[PDB]
RNA sequence: UUUU
């Protein structure tokens, strides 16, 4: 019986009027000659490679290459007219590995986005062997033997049609950048975070889309590219957005690409052809210093098409970094600063269960109520005073409130001592837990059942968080949107959250004035305070800043607290850098010598 | 397509393998060995349960493992869909999907379109072929274990509803004697490619059914390996994508079809030898644009390649707890065998559009059945 | 004066010669853009590696990525061949501290202090992450915390990455092959999950 | 003025003025794509096409840009629309022929060398059309024929397509160098006894002829047509008038790289002090070009100087790693020095890096793997080198696409198949190596040809024998036979064993005639003796059934363990023999001599045919004894053997083989989840080999 | 004992 004999006696099963899991009625278990002639004595057509081992014995001109044809001629077109339109032509009299020009050839073989090092850069902007023997050479370059046979920067004091429009009207220094940007060239704006800097970066993108070409926003800390391009996707119609990591790319043909420095270093020292088309290069949080921030090597080795929009903090060294870019790539760039605060700031001090404020809201410190509190006192946070502020914030309704700790254990070890307070209702629970478990769908029960998560979801469902960097991105990612939402009324953070981030918040409290770092403890510098207490007021929400600097059974010293809350603020630093890499890399391309990439730089 | 997210799961579906899925517009279609057919609802909401928006009908108690939809809009404004199915036995069966008025319910119909003569025969696969300008009748084709090709069109109305299959004629195995016809595809060119279980595929012109091309996919011919599972055309290009077997490797080789010649294959590094896969290839898709193959491998994985630089982009990994609710979660299957890392049976994507949900509006979609008789949808992540 | 000491160092390590031509193992180190290009280039020049496996292979090159300040005591290596390549490594950094320390360079905090912390304290996780443990147990056998962990593996694969180019400059397809499977190996699970912004 | 980058703000000032300017858009466009911006150029042209469709020269434009990107479905389709609504315009027929090239070459280069050869029919088509009907005549458009070819003579098995009749017309509607290479129409079209290649070659120079800058490229193509020529046919007048041409246009510039390469290459073999000088002086000229080093190796290495190759070599692979020609000179040097691993890693490493785009690449990898695994004494289970065969085997497929007709190619490539049972295109491949020997003897009219007759006779045979054509398979064996007869060497051994062993089979398989297949096995036993050689002539001679030859194959078995020792597969052979031939002492003894074989042939044995037989015979002898100790035995030496299993439990025999522990076919897993006769596993067993009798059977007994 |  065949296979069709079989296949026939299968079509007179007929259907009748719950699945049941059958067994069969088959049973699988002397020709047992067959099996064995077939096995061991049954000569076959097809020789074995033993026998072909026996019978079958093994039995400079094509290895060069000749040079392709070479064209000289081409087209031109010649317009007549007003309303120029084409009339006539007339005849009229490169690779990625062999020219360093924007013109040359493109192979679509290579990634347009990344690129490879068997191509060469882009021309960075703004920056005897004969041995002749009668009559013939005969010694090659580099050996020993032949063959034996045998322009300025400037600072100004604070359109018809726009390419975007806001409902608000825009603050002075905004109209300036904005001016300054469609009039061609590039700018440098100084302000206080969350004054409205953003909307320089959203008029660049649209002006960028406007004219068919691209913008490329770094940063250099990879926490803040996933948050600008949530934003970036809520706030922009009719344009596309795209994100550029180490190895996940969306949307690479995208109008505007979100990414961080290094990656665009990376890009541009191997020629990408993606940044033929760009047009913008956005540099956020210039000001941030830490000991990945290598904008200025991606400032040099920029080509010439390519202009600057520079986003940084209230620094006193601004026009010393504007005039030497200015000068290196040959480009007018401009600086706006502006001290503006929408919300004032007053500060607070928490001593014996009293708010004693010591700087009003015009910046003027008060003798007086320090004294007062210098008395009343006559060191570390207990396990009962945590409760005492928050409730006493609650009877005067100054949250939600941000509690700085410069240390991973003591923020959990604080929030454990808030043991019986509530800020959410019913509606606000069920929402909460709801979002919670459709954000930890991706994963799997593994991994939702980990003791971090299942103590944050315990948290957060109170309004209570902690956000320090020792734990998982998703569970940050997920403490950032809520406390977004709304939800979250007290929470406990690191320096990580005190970085350009959405921060609704009311009230700002530092549980001490000193940060250990690197090798020893040390005070908090005054640009260091100066952006985490400047996060204390919401526009529009709130009419104050509240900022509450606690003192514990011991008097703060006058001389500290002057030094870290008014003193000199923190200037802009030099972060270049010499490495092999950089070096080896230079000499490979053999342009743009070491020497010359040194001497055109911030520090010689 | 580099980064793709659950969005919905519905572990314990099916009393029985889910052997194939499809999918439309309003929603998508699983066929299991326990002989049940599943609708499930594409426009779900925000916190609903798949299988609350899921319709079941009984089809044929010797199960199914062949099915396809087929949904248009025939006139101004008459909308019909339509699937077919195979069954372990060899039966073609076509049903009417409606939906009721109030209650939004679905309604199962059954169709009769085959003659008593046509009924003897016993066909493996099958494929419907829209109409994409190439001519203005509905296609379907299908295979028997006899190897031959059989090639219909069906004419909706005789508006007036009366359903008619009309044979076009049959194409036979280019080999004598005849082997089995494993898979079957026809693309919007008007062409038609056939697998059979020796490595061989022909291809023939669908408005005349003459053969073109006949080539051979065998490595070696040292042994009777290397049968066909899967040939799937390009959405857009001159391509046609081979989803053969080597000795217990997996293996995909790449066709042009204006002339008929070897392009490349696919591998990547397994625990030497060019292999996709380290068990089988049991299945493979295009996305809409035609650049991104999806395959679908015995050994767990759903794998990622480029096209165009015939390099592997990413992999995703299958496991039993990925199951939502932990109720659902079967861990080992009837004999206590392991589950933490099941093959899949078939993949498909879905256009933009087609699946609605937890974010999935404007990007395009992903579904796979795999061995733990569960159902899963994915969704890549950002816009288009 | 630092420029010319760095072509000094540069060309009494063979990766140039006199006339400054880039040789082979400057061509290599081109494609290395972590912290230490030279250490790792001789490290993955010779056959060292040849009879390493993936796993081995890529949790030994977690010293170049893990800083190494921790305060715990380090548990034993698990596997032999893992100590062999500690030895290597450190034999080969003695010998470039000597480099430098001959031509009067001035060396960064990390730099000076590589073999004065416990910077070998993650091959355990990275070998075990690869073998394919769940990330609770991964934890529950840390020295670190779950962020210090996602951060070394993250930095892993780019590591990878950069050794899959420069073994095919080198000549190398073993190594290559190596490479490709270890990435597909440590890219998984919830350390590589999408962003909620995604 | 061409300075195309400062109107672009002029034209953005315009547009953002008046959005609806259609010249704007074009004029912003066109300056877009002189300066390195393609893509905004695209997004530019498709704005101004939507304004106005009507527009034609933007389409065009867009179709340039679209073609400089790589999009050439797109760009083919704008510009055959823009040439079908108005023919007259030159430009638009010229920049058809251009992006119809460019297709061409970049499928070419992608691989797609099937559907290049008919684009390039396409584009001499188009120019055909255009010289005749247009009457326009440029540099440009000859230069475009010239490069289209090159396609015919580069994909020589598909050069039989040419074009002869739209070319002759092409030459016939429009001296210096005439005298040497005597090149003319007249002669061309008055000419006889010449073949495709050299027609081919012929009429490549002629659109260099018929087309101080302009000048120099013209002599320098020229002299790179009569170049090509002379490498392809190897005829002096050739290397006289590409040395002419190059000379001439040396003179006229002389500051470009190319014309010195060129002329280093022209004269390889008549000076090699006159190419050193030239490839220095062109690799002074242009520092970034890597060719110049390898024409400088290769120039070194034909005058055999070993050590200057291997340091210019050792230069060219610090330069250009990723080039597949610096690590096929090294490997060239090492197989000369007579290293053998490192020659055969840096041929795989030449072949890998090649990406096919080398013919020797492929020519000396599949050498280099035939070498290496012709009589290295391996099974054909070895994963690693029935894919390496196939490798080679694909190769050698698109070697033959490029340069057919080729000997040692063909040899190789009849190996690699009789190897990997391909007797198929093997049966093609020897027909066409028969039809070019009888070509190459035809006309010389020598002798000493002969011998290689009578081996590919052979050869020839044996693939019949494997395709199963016994009387063809007879009949070469008889010719091969014949023509070498007195021969005494180490060649004619091998043919003669050959021809022995396809004699005999195909009489015995088909004409019966038992007679001679015993005569042929008995001159082949006494003309050699090896082990796997006597088990096929016992087998066979038992499967004759005489008597006599039962006797005949059983005494030389015999023999053979006597002289030669002893060996698992000629006592399994024996064992079997006696099984099948009821000898009780026989039986007996062998029984007592399979249950005691060393550790050593039973590692060998991975199939545990021993233990099958060792059951076997045991249940054969003692009523219905129980044999399954050895099978215990066996599992507890080998409890990961597929094979042990099957006697003692399927279920664990299931569960080895599930997840990857050891490799299974799809046909035995399909048999695994049927036997454990349940509907789920049948239906799934059934899913996976639909063809399989049993699985079927198993389902319809269900229910 | 912060940041990466």
């Amino acid at each position: 019986s065949s296979i069709q004999e079989l296949y026939q006696s299968l079509k007179e099963i007929t259907n009748n009027a719950l699945f049941e899991d059958r067994i069969t009625k088959l049973d699988f278990e002397k020709h047992a000659n067959d099996i064995i002639k077939d096995r061991f004595l049954r000569p076959s057509n097809a020789l074995p490679w033993s026998l072909l081992d026996m019978v079958q014995d093994v039995p400079y001109k094509e290895l060069l290459k000749v040079p392709d044809p070479i064209n000289r001629t081409s087209y031109q077109f010649k317009r007549t007219g007003l309303e120029g339109k084409i009339s006539g032509y007339k005849e009229e009299v490169a690779n990625a590995s062999n020219s360093l020009s924007i013109t040359r050839s493109i192979n679509h073989n290579q990634n347009s986005v990344r690129g490879s090092t068997a191509q060469l850069p882009f021309t960075p902007g703004g920056i005897l062997l004969h041995k002749d023997g009668q009559g013939l050479f005969d010694i090659p370059e580099g050996m020993n033997r032949g063959i034996k046979p045998m322009e300025w920067a400037h600072v100004v004091d604070l359109i018809p049609n726009p390419a975007r429009s806001w409902p608000f009207e825009l603050d002075t220094f905004q109209k300036e950048a904005v001016y300054h940007l469609e009039q061609g060239d590039s700018v440098f704006v100084a302000a206080h975070t969350s004054a409205g800097k953003t909307v320089v970066a959203e008029y660049a993108i649209a002006m960028a889309h406007r004219n068919m070409t691209k913008t490329i926003y770094t940063s250099p800390i990879k926490a803040l590219s996933n948050q600008k391009f949530r934003d970036f996707k809520e706030t922009f119609d009719d344009v596309n957005i795209g994100l550029i990591t180490g190895d996940v790319q969306i949307n690479p043909d995208a109008n505007c690409l979100i990414m961080t420095t290094e990656i665009l270093r990376s890009m541009l020292y191997r020629g990408a052809d993606l940044i033929r088309d760009v047009e913008f290069v956005i540099f956020d949080e210039v000001h941030y210093v830490n000991d990945g921030v290598v904008w200025e090597e991606v400032i040099i080795m920029l080509p010439q098409h390519v202009k600057f929009i520079l986003l940084s903090a209230t620094v006193p060294n601004t026009y010393e970094f504007a005039n030497w870019i200015g000068r290196t790539k040959q480009k007018n760039i401009y600086v706006i600063s502006t001290p503006k605060r929408p919300v004032p700031l007053e500060i607070n001090i928490w001593a014996k269960k009293e708010l004693i404020p010591v700087i009003n809201q015009n910046s003027e410190f008060l003798e007086a109520n320090f004294r007062k509190h210098k008395e009343i006192l006559n060191d570390g946070p207990s396990k009962k005073t945590w409760p005492e502020i928050v409730n006493y914030l609650r009877k005067r309704e100054l949250l939600p409130m941000v509690v700085f700790v410069f240390s991973k254990k003591r923020c959990e070890e604080y929030a454990d001592w808030l043991e019986g307070i509530n800020f959410c209702n019913n509606k606000e629970k069920s929402q909460i837990h709801m979002f919670i478990e459709k954000s930890i769908t991706r994963l799997k029960k593994e991994d939702r059942d980990l003791p971090q998560i299942l103590k944050t979801r315990s948290l957060l469902e109170r309004g209570i968080a902690v956000h320090h960097g020792g734990l998982l991105p998703i569970v940050k990612e997920l403490i950032e949107i809520l406390f977004s939402k709304g939800f979250i009324k007290v929470l406990f953070a690191t320096e990580t959250f005190a970085m350009g981030l959405n921060l609704p918040t009311r009230t700002v409290i530092f549980s001490s004035i000193r940060k250990h770092d690197g090798n020893g403890l040390r005070e908090l510098t005054p640009g260091e305070f100066t952006q985490m207490a400047g996060r204390a007021g919401r526009r529009g929400l709130d009419s104050t800043g509240t900022v509450i600097v606690m003192a514990y059974n011991s008097p703060l010293s006058i001389a500290t607290f002057k030094e870290v809350t008014m003193g000199v603020p923190t200037r802009l630093q030099s972060q270049f850098r010499l490495t092999y890499n950089m070096i080896l890399n230079l000499l490979r391309i053999e342009a743009l010598r070491v020497e010359e990439m040194i001497k055109y730089s911030f520090s010689e | 397509s580099k980064v793709f997210i659950a969005t919905a799961n519905a572990g314990k579906a099916h009393d029985a393998d889910i052997f194939s899925v499809s999918a439309c517009n309003s929603f998508t279609v699983s066929c299991s060995g326990d002989g049940y057919l599943k609708v499930w609802d594409n426009k779900l909401l925000d916190n609903e349960n798949p299988k609350d928006k899921s319709y079941s009908h009984f089809v044929h108690k010797s199960g199914l493992h062949h099915v396809d939809v087929l949904q248009a809009i025939e006139r101004d404004a008459f909308e019909l869909c339509l699937v077919a199915t195979t069954s372990f036995s060899g039966d073609l069966l076509f049903y009417r999907i409606t939906r009721e008025d109030e209650t939004k319910k679905v309604i199962f119909e059954k169709l009769d379109l085959l003659d008593s003569d046509m009924k003897k025969h016993s066909f493996w696969a099958l494929k419907w072929g829209a109409s994409n300008d190439r001519l203005l009748s509905h296609r379907l084709v299908a295979t028997d274990v006899k190897g031959t090709t059989y090639i219909w069109k069906f004419h909706p109305f005789a508006l007036n509803w009366s359903p008619t299959l009309e044979l076009q004629g049959t194409v036979e195995s280019p080999m004598t004697p005849s082997q089995f016809a494993t898979s079957v595809d026809i693309s919007e060119r008007g062409l038609i490619a056939t697998g059979f279980n020796n490595g061989t595929v022909q291809i023939s012109e669908l408005s005349t059914l003459r053969p073109l091309y006949n080539f051979e996919s065998q490595h070696s011919m040292i042994n009777n390996s290397n049968s066909i599972r899967s040939v799937k055309f390009s959405p857009q290009g001159s391509l046609l994508a081979i989803a053969h077997d080597s000795n217990s490797f997996g293996c995909i080789t790449l066709y042009e079809t204006e002339f008929g010649e070897r392009i490349g294959s696919l591998s990547v590094p397994t625990h030497l030898g060019e292999f996709a896969h380290s068990s089988w290839v049991m299945s493979l898709s295009f996305n809409d644009s035609g650049e991104t193959l999806c395959s679908a491998g015995w050994d767990g994985k759903l794998r990622f390649w480029d096209v165009k630089t015939k390099e592997r982009i990413t992999t995703l990994n299958m496991h039993c707890d990925d199951i939502e609710i932990e109720e659902d979660i079967l861990a080992v299957d009837e004999h206590g065998d392991s589950l933490a890392e099941p093959g899949v049976f078939d993949v498909k994507f879905l256009k933009k559009g087609w699946r609605s949900g937890m974010g999935a509006d404007l990007n395009e979609s992903l579904c796979c059945v795999c061995l733990d008789r569960s159902i899963r949808w994915f969704r890549e992540a950002g816009g288009k | 004066p630092d420029y010319e000491k760095r072509l000094a160092v540069l060309k009494d390590t063979e990766f140039i010669d006199q006339n400054h031509n880039v040789l082979l193992k400057g061509r290599v180190a081109c494609e290395i853009n972590s912290g230490y290009e030279l250490v790792l280039t001789e490290l993955i020049l010779d056959n060292f590696l040849g009879s390493f496996e993936p796993e081995e292979i890529v949790a030994l090159l977690s010293v170049f990525v893990y800083e190494g300040k921790t305060r715990e005591e380090e548990p034993p290596i698990v596997t032999p061949r893992l100590a062999k390549g500690k030895q290597r490594i450190e034999e080969i950094y003695k010998k470039m501290l000597c480099v430098f320390n001959t031509h009067q360079i001035p060396l960064t905090q990390d730099e000076a202090e590589f073999l004065d912390r416990k910077r070998f304290a993650m091959m355990n996780v990275v070998y075990e992450w690869a073998r394919g443990l769940s990330f609770k147990e991964i934890m529950e056998m840390s020295p670190e915390a779950e962020g210090t962990v996602v951060r070394v593996i993250t930095w892993l694969d780019e590591i990878c990455r950069e050794v899959k180019t420069a073994s095919i400059i080198i000549g190398n397809s073993t190594l290559h092959m190596k490479m490709s499977r270890a990435q597909e190996l440590i890219k998984r699970d919830i350390v590589f999950a999408a962003s909620l912004y995604l | 003025k061409q300075e195309e980058s400062d109107s672009i703000e002029w034209f953005q000032s315009a547009l953002r003025v008046d959005p609806n300017d259609v010249e704007s858009w074009v004029g912003l466009g066109q300056a877009y794509h002189a300066c390195g911006r393609i893509e905004a150029s695209i997004k530019v042209f498709d704005k101004a096409i939507q304004l106005r469709p009507s527009h034609t020269f933007a389409q065009y434009f867009k179709a340039i840009s679209l073609c400089d990107v790589g999009e050439y479905l797109e760009s083919l389709d704008i510009l055959e629309k823009v040439c079908q609504e108005a023919a007259t315009e030159e430009s638009f027929q010229i920049g058809l022929v251009e992006v119809l090239m460019r297709c061409s070459l970049d499928l070419y280069s992608q691989g797609f060398l099937l559907k290049s050869v008919s684009i390039a029919k396409d584009t001499i088509e188009r120019i055909k059309i255009i010289i005749s009907e247009l009457k326009c005549e440029n540099q440009q458009v000859w230069i475009y024929l010239s490069q289209v070819l090159r396609l015919f003579i580069w994909i020589e098995s598909k050069v039989d397509t040419l074009p002869v009749e739209s070319l002759v017309s092409i030459f016939e509607n429009s001296e210096e160098i005439d005298s040497v290479d005597n090149i003319k129409i007249d002669t061309l079209l008055d000419s006889t006894t010449d073949d495709n290649v050299s027609i081919a070659c012929k009429f490549l120079i002629l659109a260099s002829k018929y087309s101080g800058t302009v000048r120099a490229s013209y002599w320098y193509n020229i002299g790179i047509s009569e170049l090509t020529a002379f490498i392809t046919l190897k005829e002096p007048q050739y290397r006289d008038a590409a040395i002419f041409a190059f000379k001439k246009s040396i003179q006229l510039q002389s500051n470009t790289s190319e014309t010195w390469i060129g002329l280093g290459i022209a004269t390889m073999d008549i000076n090699f002090r006159v190419s050193q000088h030239c490839f220095i002086k062109a690799t002074a000229l242009e520092p970034k070009a890597t060719n110049t080093w390898f024409n400088l190796a290769m120039l070194g290495l034909k005058k055999k100087d070993t050590e200057f190759a291997q340091q210019v070599l050792n230069k060219l692979q610090s330069l250009a790693p990723q080039d597949s020609s610096p690590w096929l000179g090294m490997a060239l040097i090492l197989e000369e020095q007579g290293d053998i691993i490192g020659s055969s890693k840096l041929f795989a490493h030449s072949f890998i890096l090649s990406n096919g785009r080398s013919k020797a690449a492929q020519f000396m990898y599949a050498k280099n793997v035939l070498e290496n695994h012709i009589n290295n004494g391996d099974d054909e289970r070895d994963i690693e080198t029935v894919e390496k065969l196939t490798t080679a085997s694909i190769a050698l497929e698109q070697f033959f696409k490029k340069s057919p007709d080729s000997q040692f190619a063909l040899q190789c490539a009849l190996l690699t198949l009789e190897r990997l049972h391909h007797y198929e295109n093997a049966n093609e491949l020897a027909n066409r190596l028969i039809g070019i020997l009888e070509k190459k003897f035809e006309k010389t009219q020598d002798e000493r040809e002969l011998f290689n007759f009578a081996i590919i006779k052979g050869q020839f045979a044996r693939i019949h024998l494997g395709l199963g054509n016994f009387e063809l398979s007879i009949e070469n064996a008889d010719l091969s036979q014949g023509i070498i007869s007195e021969s005494s060497d180490e060649k004619s051994m091998k043919t003669k064993i050959s021809n022995h062993i396809c004699l005999g089979l195909s009489y015995f398989f088909l004409n019966d005639f038992d007679q001679t297949l015993n005569q042929f096995q008995e001159l082949l036993s006494i003309s050699k003796d090896s082990k796997h050689l006597v088990v096929l002539i016992a087998k066979v001679l038992y499967d004759v059934g005489e008597s006599d030859t039962k006797e005949i194959a059983l005494q030389e078995l015999t023999e053979y363990i006597a002289t030669s020792g002893a060996d698992l597969l000629v006592t399994l052979t024996i064992a079997a023999m006696s099984i099948l031939d009821d000898k009780r002492e026989d039986l007996s003894i062998i029984l007592e001599e399979l249950k005691a074989l060393p550790l050593s042939k039973q590692i060998i044995d991975k199939h545990k045919d021993a233990p099958y037989l060792i059951e076997e015979i045991t249940k054969r002898l003692y009523r219905n004894d129980t044999g399954k100790q050895v099978w215990q035995r066996s599992a507890y030496f080998f409890p990961n053997n597929l094979k042990v299993w099957e006697r003692l439990d399927k279920n664990i025999q299931r569960r080895i083989a599930s997840n990857g522990q050891n490799k299974v076919t799809a046909e035995e897993m399909s048999k695994l989840y049927c036997e454990s006769k349940n509907l789920r596993s049948i239906q799934r067993g059934m899913f996976l080999c639909p063809w399989n009798v049993t699985a079927v059977k198993a389902l319809n007994e269900c229910f």
